[PDB]
């Protein structure tokens, strides 16, 4: 919606004479502005924009031009209150997440990851509004078992790993140290068969195929255990129903006997006197 | 550059009675329209723009806009010529991936996936311009062996998978399933101490903890294997050099023996 964390912007390389009113006038072309957080000495600050469209447009049209001999660095700031939810049931919806996780706080956006065909991946992306709400949801779903439907499968909640695929790696941020030169002596190319490089690359690729085999074995073990529990569903349900009914019957039989003996001793003590 | 695959636009909820001229009139504001493929039966079309900035202003301006009683739906099409490369060295970069895989075709974007701090995850993604070029690259790095850095770390190449992020699972298609409604009848809850769902959720939590433990064990084992293989660089290098020298020396020794005995016979 409007004024979310997706509209938060990270503006860098600000001049040392930066002021709140000047930046407020800078974003005057983009409607209202939210929290104006500024650090004078380090040259950057946090700003909030009106909407996501406005945020994207302002970020794109406000970076890379100089201001008093300082090119603006306005890039997308990371989400500080994200959460990923795993093991979701086979019938889920993003509004289901918006309603279920709304208990722990306001949900700016929750998305069940969908592949190309349309099948659910089984994971989710949850972005609350604030850090403390995210922490409380995380630890509550950790200690608790937050169901989502009739199918008694809880969902494990973990902090989302925010991976950045926009900047990648510009050359300038790289250290360019002695190792860099040590690792740039020879250009990229294939390996001539029967040499040192080819044999050692075969060692590496054998190791990587071992990686694939181990991950697939773990996947298979977990899938077989999941199928076993899916089959044990009905037996466990009926066993618990019968156990509850038996315990309740025992309790109520004891209550009946206790009431009967109470009345018996009361009438005996009344008739004796 | 201009007119990249990443500039393709998927437009949904298109009325059946539309024309290409009106289609270009809609996006005439952002500059000269490019590729235009329209399917009147399904009511969807594609268009390619000049760059990423104009593409994003278009997506953010024409989304959720009425059009003859139909809401305009503009989303991103899947990039088909995608190829996942990994095992990258921590000193690789966008231009290195561009140049190295340029030999197998034109590259539109090849970004090295980095975490929040910017450090390399060790992986990467490459978006080729044309699908067959991506297939040829995948093959040539599959049977062939491709290196990117002085340290011999081959890059394993596998096709990329497409996962929608800005769009979840629509509620209407979920409701198409007859039993989704009857499943939703029970509201989301915490379970209750003593009830059946509570103990059975405890069993699920035990299973998930065991799975996490197994994944951690594998990752630690592997990190160990990577460190061990890295520690044996110069041992293997020197062994190879010494073996080559020994083989050449043995060949020269055989030549010496043969020539010397022939000369002795002549003498």
């Amino acid at each position: 919606k409007t004024f979310t964390q997706r509209s938060r912007l990270f503006v860098g390389n600000l001049p040392p004479d930066i002021t709140e009113e000047e930046m407020r006038k800078l974003f005057e072309k983009y409607g209202k502005a939210g929290e104006v957080f500024i650090h004078k000495d380090k040259g950057f600050g946090f700003i909030r924009l009106e909407t996501r469209t406005l945020a994207e447009i302002a970020k794109v049209e406000l970076d890379n031009m100089p201001l008093r001999g300082k090119q603006l660095r306005v890039r997308f700031a990371c989400h500080s209150a994200s959460l990923t939810v795993r093991n979701l049931p086979q019938y889920v919806s993003n509004e289901l997440l918006e309603e279920a996780f709304s208990v722990f706080g306001q949900v700016e956006r929750a998305v069940v990851i969908v592949d190309d065909r349309g099948r659910p991946s089984g994971k989710g992306i949850v972005e609350f509004s604030g850090k403390p709400a995210a922490r409380k949801a995380l630890d509550r779903c950790s200690e608790g078992s937050f169901l989502l439907t009739t199918f008694p499968r809880p969902v494990t909640v973990e902090p989302m790993d925010q991976l950045d695929d926009e900047e990648g790696l510009p050359e300038k941020l790289v250290i360019k140290n002695q190792q860099f030169h040590k690792e740039r002596e020879q250009p990229p190319r294939f390996a001539q068969p029967g040499s040192f490089e080819y044999e050692y690359a075969m060692r590496w690729k054998a190791l990587i195929e071992m990686e694939k085999q181990q991950q697939d074995q773990v996947d298979r073990n977990i899938k077989e255990a999941r199928e076993k529990l899916e089959m044990e569903m009905e037996a466990a349900r009926h066993e618990h129903q019968v156990m509850l009914m038996r315990q309740d019957l025992m309790r109520r039989q004891e209550e009946l006997r206790r009431m009967e003996e109470l009345h018996n001793q009361e009438v005996q003590k009344r008739k004796q006197l | 550059k201009t007119y990249t695959q990443r500039c393709r636009l998927f437009v949904g909820n298109l009325p059946a009675d539309i024309t290409e001229d009106e289609f270009k009139r809609l996006f005439a504001k952002y500059g000269e329209p490019g590729e235009v493929f329209i399917n009147k039966g399904k009511g969807f079309g594609f268009i390619k723009l000049e760059s990423r900035a104009l593409a994003e202003i278009a997506k953010a301006e024409l989304d959720d806009t009425p059009m003859r009683g139909r809401q305009l739906r503009v989303r991103f099409a899947t990039h088909a010529a995608a190829l996942s490369v990994r095992n990258l060295s921590p000193y690789v970069s966008n231009e290195l991936l561009e140049e190295a895989f340029s030999q197998f075709g034109p590259i539109e974007r090849a970004v090295v996936i980095v975490d929040d701090r910017g450090r390399s995850t060790g992986k990467g993604i490459v978006e080729f311009a044309s699908k067959p070029a991506a297939r040829k690259a995948f093959e040539r790095c599959s049977e062939g062996v491709f290196l990117l850095t002085t340290t011999p770390r081959p890059v394993i190449v596998e096709p990329l998978e497409q996962l929608d992020d800005e769009d979840g699972l629509p509620e209407k298609l979920a409701q198409k399933n007859p039993m989704y409604q009857k499943e939703r009848e029970t509201p989301p809850r915490f379970a209750q101490h003593g009830t059946f769902e509570y103990e059975y959720s405890q069993r699920w939590k035990s299973l998930d903890e065991m799975e996490k433990q197994q994944r951690e064990q594998v990752e630690k084992n592997m990190k160990d294997a990577k460190d061990k293989l890295e520690s044996e660089m110069e041992d293997a290098y020197h062994e190879h050099q010494a073996n080559l020298l020994r083989q050449d020396l043995m060949r020269r020794q055989e030549e010496l023996r043969r020539m010397e005995e022939l000369h002795s016979q002549e003498m």
